[PDB]
This record gives C-alpha cells, structure tokens and sequence, in this order.
C-alpha cells in the first residue's frame, strides 16, 4: 500500500497527541486507521503457493493465536507489542518473548494496558476472510473449556510460584517508568490469586458467565477502538 | 444499562487496583522529576475524565428511572434504585435538579414502601 | 417432599430478582437509624444464662454471594444451595455446638 500512510507518519500523528483529550486521541486514531489498512494476510499467501498448504499454514496461525490468547488472559501476560511476538516462518506460528510482565502489572504502569490480549487488525486479517467468526472462536472457546476444567491445578501451580522469593514479578517505579519511555506484598499476591480465581470461573464484573459469554467479551475487548487509541503509542494499536 | 455502566466506574474507583496505582504513582513522587510530574499531568486528566463519565452516566440513569417511574406502574419497585440513586449523591446539582422538576410529577404512593428511609 | 421443592422455588425466586433484592438491603443497610451491628452490650445480654462502612460493605458482599451460587467459593445450583443449607441446619456437630438457650434438643 504505497498511496497509504508510511509507519513514521501514522507514530508521529499518534505520539503528539498524547497530551490530548479522549476525544481527540480517538479521533486521531480513527483517522490514522482509515488511511492504514492491514497487509498482514499475505505473509502466507507469498511463502506457500500451493494452496492446500497455504490453507494448513493459515489454520496453523489462527490456532497458534487463539491458544496464545486465551492462555496469555489467563496469566495475565502484558507487553505484547510488535517487536515482542515472533512468527515462524515455516509454520507460521506464533512464539512470545519477554514476559517480564504477567499477572496484570500491566494496568499499574501509568498508562495502562486496557486490553486482554493483542487482537489488532493486522492479527485478525492474517486470519482470512472470516475473520475471528470461525476457527479462532471456536479454539478459544476450547481452551477456556480446557482452563476452567483444570482450575484447581493452576491454581495450585499459581500459588507455588507466587510466593517463590525469588520472583520479582510486582511493578515498581523504575521498571515502570523503563517500560514507558518517548523519544504489602502479601495482600497484593492475595489479591492476584484472587483475581485468578475469579478469571478461572465465569465471574466476569461480578457475574457468572459461560465460555462463550466470556470468550465474546474477551474478544470484543480486545478488538474496541476506544481501547486501542488510549494505550501507549509504543504499543502501535493501528498495526 | 446507563445504571450498570456507572456501576462499573464507581466500582473501579473503589477498587484495590485504583489504589495500588495511586500508591505506586505516590511512590515514584517521593531526572525524576520531570517524568514524575508528567505522568502525575497525565493521571491527573485521566481522573478528571473518569469523574465527567461517571456524572454522565448517574445522571442518564436516574432521569431515565424517573422517566420509568412517570410512564407506568409494572415497575415501582425499582424506586429503590431512584432514592439510592440520590440519597448518595446529595452533593450532585444535577441529581437534586431534575428530581424537583420531574420526580415531584411521580404519584406519592409509590414512594411510601421506603418511607422510613427518606424520613431519616 | 414438599419442603425440599418449597425450598428451592423460593430460592428460585430470590435468584431470579437478585438486583432488587440488593437494592433494597443497600437502602437499608446505609440508613443512620437503623443499629443493626452487634455490640458487646447486646451480646452479654443476648446470651446470659441463670469501621461501619467496611462492615456494610462486606455484609453487603455476602449478600450477594448468597443470591448467587456461590458457597465456599464454588458456584452451586438452586438444587444443590438448598441441599447445603439443609444437611448443614440438621447437622448434629452443629447442633450440639450451639448455646444451650437455642434449645436445640427441642
Ligand atoms: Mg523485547
């Protein structure tokens, strides 16, 4: 898409709006979006000619991401930003990298992550046609299925590691303020584990909610465009 | 649905979370410096923009209860909300305003089964 | 019999209207004439033989927690709470437990 927005334009429109209103930063990204559209669907479509294995690739990447998805919401995986997900380039999935924070530090940072996991538009268009309609609802929906069948034990494997002494997963000033830079410790692993409970039933804002109930609203949570414009510019929500 | 929605912002202020963040925020407080102000600039805008919402929606919620109170009778029980709706937000102006020109259309009876509680 | 399907239709209904249900007790429960918290005072002389907010809030809480399924943390069915509340009021160990003015014997 060479008529397009270039990369460096659609960063520096996002990064000078910061200091802004709500309503402008969402406008300015609505506008930065309708001038960037995604690209990512033919990574497959130029790596894999025949097209049977172009289909088996294509399901492989949507698998990789819904399970990616479902188990980062899970642990509560923040940071993933463009640079911090890899992809293979013969089977396509997806790998992440630099999991420093977990557990939902990343709603403390003084701008805070707002979304379950990365769903932009570049992800959802890698998908094909459909979209997330089809194969990833329905794998997501598996994993979750598989996640709150198995609630003691992760619970059990979460409560191990929290209280290891040489885990230092909480936030602080200095890695907050290293995260985001522009050109009792009890009560708080109690309330973690709590909230993991919580996430391992359907108890989503106090009600009880089935996988597909909680799948559709992880999913819509992600995909918002007023999510997407009030996160970090280093994050990039247009790609 | 506008009550749900102010709901969720009243309970995310009262949240452990809000506070963790204003305690981590306090903690950078005590070049720094300069970093620490502007991130305090910037949850500074936030907390007033989350205030502007949460009026917004009290005030969508309890015109629209008062609304729902004026049409029919199927629904009087939902009173409840309305008076708990106002009893907790004396200080709003636009709370008092619109009950004195719009809930003083509502036929008394309706409000007799809380009677004790306006009373105190 | 008839009382284990008492039971549960009522519990139905109270799980059915649950928002009222918690609109009403927040109403009460903040009224300032309203001393329903539990004193030393009230309880020797409950039992003689021959913050606030924080309290509200938690009350409230279990409230909620009541109107829902969930006991012990577990999310139960209306079945299933009835079957609780039952086995855990005819419990003998409970029972036996309690002050000997109750009179659970009778
Ligand atoms: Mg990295």
């Amino acid at each position: 898409r060479p008529n397009d927005f270039s990369a460096f334009q659609c960063q520096k429109k996002m990064m000078e709006v910061q200091k802004k209103s709500f309503e402008e930063k969402y406008e300015v990204f609505m506008d930065v979006c309708q001038n960037f559209q995604p690209v990512f669907r033919y990574f497959c479509m130029e790596k894999f000619l025949d097209p049977a294995i172009w289909f088996e690739k294509r399901l492989a990447y949507t698998r990789s991401v819904a399970t990616s998805s479902i188990v980062g919401y899970i642990l509560g995986l923040g940071d993933r930003h463009v640079q911090n997900i890899l992809i293979n380039e013969q089977s396509a999935e997806l790998v992440h990298i630099d999991l420093g924070v977990a557990f939902e530090q990343g709603k403390i940072l003084p701008t805070p992550e707002t979304v379950p996991f990365r769903l932009t538009r570049d992800i959802v268009d890698g998908m094909g046609i459909t979209g997330v309609e089809g194969v990833f609802r329905r794998c997501c929906e598996k994993t979750m299925e598989v996640m709150r069948n198995s609630q003691e034990t992760l619970l059990t494997i979460v409560e191990v590691l929290l209280y290891d002494p040489l885990f230092d997963w909480t936030m602080n000033p200095l890695k907050a303020l290293y995260l985001q830079q522009r050109p009792s410790f009890n009560k708080v692993a109690e309330r973690v584990l709590m909230r993991l409970q919580e996430k391992l039933k359907g108890v989503e804002e106090g009600t009880v909610l089935s996988v597909g109930g909680q799948v559709n609203l992880l999913i819509q949570q992600a995909i918002d465009p007023k999510n997407l414009s009030r996160l970090f510019p280093g994050w990039k929500a247009w790609v | 649905f506008s009550d749900t929605q102010y709901q969720r912002i009243e309970n995310y202020m009262k949240s452990s979370e809000f506070e963790n963040k204003q305690a981590l925020l306090k903690r950078a407080k005590e070049r720094y410096t300069v970093k620490v102000q502007r991130e305090l600039e910037l949850d500074e805008l936030a907390l007033r923009a989350l205030k502007e919402d949460r009026k917004r929606f009290l005030c969508k919620a309890v015109e629209n209860y008062i609304n729902c109170l004026l049409s029919g009778e199927e629904h009087d029980m939902w009173v409840f909300r309305l008076c708990s709706l106002w009893l907790e937000n004396s200080g709003v102006s636009e709370v008092n305003g619109m009950m004195k020109r719009d809930g003083m259309k509502i036929p008394t009876y309706k409000f007799l089964p809380l009677m004790y509680q306006l009373a105190a």
